[PDB]
């Protein structure tokens, strides 16, 4: 599957890292899917998150949060891991399905800078489009990381196009999985996959990935 | 948040053009998501005044108009909206104008009168959706200018994104302040002067929640016309930041939402029994919102209340009762801070999401109330004329909340962001945000603003410095770590490494939803309840599969009705089968599954058409299982299982454990799903066969090997594997090797019976055998088919 | 533990990796097997008559005392070996170096990475649903298609009739890819498998891996909506005109309409005349913008016979 | 081949730690296999390997 070929790129730019793959289930509770991001319960970002709920504990994972969430509190630093996996949002449109795939990426050490993070994803930025191509990282807001900020590609329209989010690690989020960070630091990312397969390839209707027409996905053996 | 560029720029005007701003916004965390023009692309349209104005004389709802455009005559204009009058200021569309649409203006006649132009409504113009009438212009309105100059149509409104962090950023003000601070600018304010009270009319206002709110002002004006029309400049600003003029009243505290911030109520005095309690509602208590309906509120939600009955929702919604109407005269202004926790998830708890909700449960600035009540004091009695009282001022200073006192440490702001800026860079940044700053020994301790709710800890004021320092700014470095190698496993089994095989044995790769029709998986696994969707996107998609053959015999139908019978696809992924021992109540098994149909090959010039059938798809299962290196232990039995082929369906068994199933699919079954032909299916559980045996290097005979062939008969319902594993062991280290090669049943053999020609090859490592030791154990072989099955021929 | 920096280094996805290839071909049966790199000049002047390689004075002995010009020397002993082990079917290849003595390349030697294999024996082992029949060339060849495929270049594929003298002359081909020369396939001559004490038809095939170390990346192309049609033609040339090149024209003539072009029978016998043959070809017809009427359908379809007539002087039946 | 695992087992461990694979020919010259190693044409390793030469 097209969406396949991206996840074994990716995973193998960021294995020669070190980076371990690290999956998890995808029906998880609140609190590995928002508490122990520094999400509470009265955060905006969580009742208005188009989020699948069964009940009022259990849900369609929103991000593939929870492996690495156990990882960190099973060991101290250092941490390299890559956490691939299906992802559930309500919004279904031409450029949005209610289920899709996100790669998140997690580094935790001693002197984890933020001339880290933009050094690491402008290689994996140059490296996944194979050119020396124009991108720009931009301030925005995660809960669970501060500095925070997306990065965008310059689209072939002449448009900043945005591909994926990133950041420090939030104090409070090393904080409640027994890391200190007054000694460790870390950056962390997320990114989607049926957006960088479309523009990898030139997809351009999101929704082919999921009919699996025999036709569409023949083209890339 | 919609606003207007122009107003905007009357806080901060930096000389750079639109895009630039618009980009320069969407770079200090406020992504813009659309800029769009205030009115549509015309030309040749300017003020006028309807000197004259008269009967159609042969239309009977049409009017005669001299109109004064400034030029060397009067205008001859027809017109039909039904508020055209003398005096009026109008746009007048002149000869020669082009309208939105390439909608030429020509000098023509209009149901036999001459007209010279058209006088024009805001839809003709593209600037709102009224065309209920023509424009009505101020009395001051200077004849003959553009109105595109007159109204600024020369304008855009910027939609932003604003993250809950950013809560000072949901007004003009606060979107100008982050502005100016990236432009290293100041921001120009307007001179708001507070409004002195000609009366002492007040009323009672106690809080009784002053957690929740600690501050809340009320004024009284007395005397206002409701009725005044609001002026255009306030609708227009209205409208561009995306709110429509609805009354005088609404539309000042709606102006000064969109100006400070903050969020404003009125009511009617004169409704209001005894006085004002801010107070928590009981448990049940009922009111009637402004939208008719009727909200039944818990104990945790604050209201504004008076002496007898709820009047509102707290910053959230206003009550259809206390509202202003078409009789008020008399009304009492609000303007209160409420803290944040104690408005946050009401209104999504009734179904409501107002502009003053948003704000008040990301936090407006504490600081605020009393310059934002004098604005819409003034701006109300300029426009509804009256009388204001004096501010009534209940503000609690013991839970009124205190700016923050933050530390920020030259160590951690190097060390987190990896590159040195300078000391006065940093300490000047903080300031223009709004901090007191006091430099220290390699430290800085800043007060955070009144406004900004995410100044609380060292690491905002990291954000800060670098989102302003420029993000780009800083330079890329590659990771120092160390090199330690991760922990590996020969005995691992790739998932990837069983894709490949399955590619090289024609198998595409499908990814297919996790939530599936329960009303086909009902057909395909009866009786098993799945784990439901309460709110689906679709019913077709509302339960999660208990297996992959929903999702895979989808694939293959929706194929099919594209004109392609044959397809051979597999997928990987989790089931979810409900299971009270597992966490979460529901067990999450990675499975890898797959279907074939259709021909084994696609035609061919040397290879004739044939339909795929049961031993096709166990041959590729067992090039599968073979990758474990286990493949001697892995059974295949008949199982029944509703959704497959009761004579040609399997259980796939491995060390006495079922790790999946594998058979054709049950004709009805196929019929229902509207199947092509003949199809077949397996599932295996991913983690029983995720391990595999490590090579162990075994002695090889150096000593030729021998073959004896042999014919048993047997009963027709006799597994031939179970033959042929009994010959390998009770066979000694002699034979090594055992094969079937025929399998026969007709004219020779007894109906319900069948001969099996099975080939034994046999080898000793350290000698070599003859036909004596040889034939005799064929024959101990032969002997042990007597018992357990039936003699040989 | 070494502290140095995290850099990733370039990565290209239109690189082939070799440990694929041989991931395909285990999983066509295939064994890897290594053998050595200087072989008997005896067994090799056998292979490559008249070939002059590159001789170690003072070597371990004199059957490895010259460096392989090819991989077939090594394949071929290694089925003979096994042969002599009651063991008559052998699918092996190798991955290797070959050493051709250059004056224009570096230290006067040639040194090409090559892929190369062999089979011989039955299609399968002994089996109650397998016919017991013994591997031919379309069976190599159908292996060798697969390994190709993975470029994504295999409709620049190209199997010429070309003499080697190891090979039959009748059932052997040079392998081109987009007009480069790329390998060598056929079965072993039956003198050179009468030397060597082969059992039976082996069947060979070497592959130079660089010329074939790169893969398209695919580039999505539009699905259309509206149904497709199939129109199949019996087109009757003569016996020496090989098939795929009807096959090839038939793509290139008719490239907007024209998504398919498959051959699925060749018949040559009782009702066409000694020397000739009809192949039997389906032509697959879409518009991704329109469904396509008769009049449009038998115009392209008329278009492709016309071509075919002034190339190979073919007719339809 | 058994060797073959044994090289791609060795190349998995390095390369995690961003050791890239690097490879060249067989037949080399007086250089590049002893020369550039500190090792003269006077040393005895051009004896101790017992190497296989051309000329
Ligand atoms: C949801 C997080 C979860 C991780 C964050 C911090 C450490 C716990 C796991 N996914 C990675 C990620 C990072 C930045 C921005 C977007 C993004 O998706
Ligand atoms: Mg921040």
């Amino acid at each position: 599957h097209p969406v396949t070929r991206t996840i074994d790129r990716i995973e193998s730019f960021f294995g020669e890292l070190g980076f371990t793959v690290a999956t998890g289930p995808e029906i998880e509770d609140d609190y590995h899917n928002f508490d122990a991001l520094n999400i509470p319960g009265h955060h905006p970002a969580r009742a208005d998150h188009d989020t699948f709920w069964f009940d009022t504990t259990r849900l369609l994972r929103t991000q593939t949060s929870g492996v690495q969430i156990r990882t960190m509190k099973a060991q101290q630093p250092p941490i390299r891991i890559i956490a691939p996996g299906r992802v559930y949002r309500n919004d279904y449109d031409q450029t949005h399905t209610p289920m899709f795939h996100q790669m998140e990426g997690l580094i935790v050490d001693t002197n984890i800078s933020f001339t880290n993070l933009k050094g690491t994803l402008h290689d994996f930025l140059r490296n996944f489009f194979e050119e020396d191509l124009q991108i720009r990282f931009r301030p925005s807001y995660f809960p669970f990381t501060e500095p925070s900020a997306e990065v965008d590609v310059m689209g072939k329209n002449g448009k900043w196009l945005e591909v994926l989010g990133c950041g420090m690690v939030h104090p409070n989020v090393l904080r409640n999985v027994g890391i200190d960070p007054e000694v460790y630091s870390g950056f962390a990312f997320g990114m989607g996959m049926e957006r960088l397969t479309m523009l990898r390839y030139g997809v351009t209707d999101l929704r082919s990935f999921f009919e699996n027409d025999l036709r569409f996905l023949k083209q890339f053996k | 948040m919609k606003f207007s560029e122009l107003w905007l720029r009357e806080w901060v005007n930096p000389a750079i053009d639109s895009d630039a701003l618009a980009n320069q916004i969407t770079m200090a965390g406020l992504e813009v998501d659309g800029v769009e023009p205030v009115a549509g692309s015309f030309h040749g349209v300017v003020v006028g005044e309807v000197v004259e104005c008269a009967q159609h004389p042969n239309a009977d709802k049409l009017r005669v108009t001299k109109v004064n455009v400034g030029g060397d005559r009067l205008l001859d204009i027809v017109c039909g909206a039904p508020n055209c009058r003398q005096g009026l200021r109008v746009a007048v569309a002149t000869i020669g104008a082009v309208l939105p649409g390439d909608f030429k203006i020509k000098a023509a006649k209009l149901r036999g009168e001459p007209s010279e132009g058209m006088l024009c409504s805001f839809s003709e113009l593209g600037i709102s959706d009224d065309h209920s009438g023509i424009i009505e212009l101020p009395a001051d309105a200077p004849i003959g200018t553009d109105i595109r100059e007159y109204l600024k149509l020369d304008d855009n409104t910027i939609e932003i994104s604003v993250t809950p962090n950013r809560a000072d950023c949901l007004g003009i003000i606060g979107v100008a302040r982050d502005v100016a601070v990236l432009n290293q600018l100041p921001l120009v304010q307007p001179e708001i002067v507070p409004v002195g009270a000609t009366i002492d009319d007040t009323l009672p206002i106690t809080v009784e929640a002053p957690e929740a709110c600690p501050r809340y002002l009320g004024r009284v004006v007395k005397g206002i016309n409701v009725k005044a029309p609001t002026p255009l400049w306030m609708k227009e600003k209205l409208r561009r930041c995306g709110i429509r003029s609805i009354d005088a009243v609404v539309d000042v505290t709606n102006y000064v939402l969109l100006e400070l911030g903050q969020p404003m109520h009125a009511f009617d005095k004169d409704r209001i029994e005894g006085g004002i309690v801010v107070r928590m509602a009981k448990e049940g208590e009922t009111l009637v919102l402004l939208d008719g309906t009727e909200a039944k509120l818990n104990a945790d939600t604050l209201v504004i209340a008076d002496h007898n009955k709820a009047l509102a929702m707290g910053g959230i919604f206003g009550g259809e009762h206390s509202g202003v109407n078409d009789e008020t005269q008399n009304v009492l202004l609000e303007c209160a801070f409420f803290s944040p926790l104690s408005i946050t998830g009401r209104a999504r708890r009734h179904g409501l999401h107002t502009d003053a909700s948003h704000r008040y449960e990301r936090g407006v600035d504490p600081a605020l109330q009393h310059k934002a009540m004098e604005r819409a004091t003034r701006l109300l009695i300029d426009i509804c004329g009256g009388e204001a009282g004096p501010v009534i001022d209940i503000t609690n200073e013991a839970t009124l909340p205190k700016r923050a006192t933050i530390t920020l440490r030259r160590s951690k702001l190097d060390r987190l962001i990896g590159h040195h800026i300078a000391d006065e860079q940093v300490t000047d940044i903080l300031r223009r945000l709004g901090c007191e700053v006091t430099e220290g020994k390699d430290e800085w301790q800043a007060v955070a603003p009144s406004w900004r709710f995410d100044m609380e800890i060292e690491e905002d004021l990291v954000e800060e410095v670098a989102r302003v320092y420029g993000y780009n700014n800083i330079p890329d470095e590659p990771v120092q770590a160390s090199l330690i190698m991760g922990t590996h496993r020969e005995a691992d089994l790739s998932l990837k490494r069983v894709k490949t095989l399955l590619n090289d044995k024609g198998y595409q790769e499908v990814i297919t939803y996790s939530f599936v029709d329960p009303k086909v998986q009902q057909m395909i696994h009866p009786g098993v309840e799945a784990l439901l969707l309460p709110s689906p996107i679709s019913v077709e998609m509302s339960a999660m599969r208990l297996s992959l053959w929903t999702g895979l015999l989808a694939t293959v139908v929706y194929n099919q009705n594209r004109q392609q019978n044959r397809v051979r696809i597999f997928e990987s992924g989790l089931r979810f089968v409900p299971d009270t021992q597992a966490p979460l109540g529901i067990r999450q098994d990675l499975m890898l599954a797959g279907v074939i149909c259709g021909n084994r090959y696609e035609e061919h010039w040397n290879l004739a058409k044939e339909t795929v059938d049961f031993y096709d798809l166990k041959g590729d299962l067992e090039s599968v299982l073979d990758l474990t290196g286990k493949l001697n232990e892995v059974e295949f039995r008949a199982e029944a299982n509703p959704a497959l082929h009761p004579g040609q369906s399997a259980a796939i068994y491995l060390k006495g454990e079922r790790i999946g199933f594998v058979g054709v699919v049950h004709p009805e079954l196929e019929r229902k799903l509207d199947l092509n032909g003949r199809t077949l299916v397996f599932e295996l559980e991913w983690n029983k066969l995720a391990d595999r045996v490590v090579p162990q290097a075994r002695e090889i005979s150096r000593f030729p090997a021998n073959r004896r062939d042999i014919a048993v008969v047997v009963a027709e319902n006799v597994p031939a594997a179970d033959i042929l594993s009994e010959c390998k062991k009770v066979g000694v280290n002699q034979v090594v090797g055992v094969n079937l090669f025929d399998v026969y049943r007709g004219k020779g053999v007894a109906e319900g019976y069948k001969s099996l020609a099975i080939s034994l090859i046999l080898q000793d490592t350290s000698r070599t055998l003859e036909e004596e030791e040889i034939a005799a154990t064929v024959a101990k072989c032969v002997e042990a088919l007597k018992e357990r099955f039936q003699a040989s021929l | 533990p070494v502290q140095a920096s995290l850099i990733m280094g370039t990565h290209r996805e239109a690189d082939l990796s070799l440990k694929r290839v041989k991931t395909l071909l285990n999983d066509k049966g295939y064994q890897e097997v290594i053998t050595y790199s200087f072989v008997d000049p005896k067994v090799q002047q056998m292979i490559h008559p008249g070939v002059e390689a590159l001789l170690l004075p003072s070597p371990i002995s004199v059957e490895m005392s010259a460096m392989r010009l090819s991989l077939w020397t090594g394949l071929l002993a290694t089925v003979v070996y096994n042969q002599n082990r009651q063991q008559n079917r052998v699918r092996i290849f190798e991955s290797g170096l070959r050493f051709v003595p250059d004056t224009q390349a570096p230290l006067g030697i040639r040194q090409d990475l090559m892929l190369a294999g062999v089979i011989c024996g039955n299609r399968y082992e002994e089996h109650w649903n397998l016919a017991k029949e013994t591997v031919d060339f379309y069976d190599l060849k159908g292996d060798l298609e697969s390994v190709l495929d993975l470029t994504g270049k295999l409709n620049e594929v190209e199997f010429r009739a070309e003499a080697n003298p190891a090979l039959h002359p009748g059932q052997s081909a040079a392998i081109y890819l987009k007009g480069e020369r790329i390998g060598f396939v056929g079965v072993v001559h039956p003198e050179l498998e009468r030397k060597l004490d082969l059992n039976g038809r082996t069947l060979v095939f070497e592959l130079e891996w660089n010329k074939l170390a790169d893969r398209v990346v695919p580039q999505a192309r539009e699905i259309s909506r509206f149904p497709a049609n199939r129109r199949d033609i019996a087109v009757v040339v003569a016996e020496n005109v090989p098939a795929a090149d009807i096959l090839s024209e038939c793509k290139k003539v008719g490239v907007n309409q024209v998504v398919g072009v498959n051959l699925f029978d060749v018949y040559r016998g009782k009702g066409v005349a000694e020397g000739y043959k009809s192949l039997a070809i389906s032509l697959i017809l879409q518009d991704t913008s329109r469904t396509l009427e008769e009049e449009e359908i038998a115009a392209t379809v008329a278009k492709c016979v016309e071509a075919l007539k002034e190339r190979f002087q073919a007719s339809l039946r």
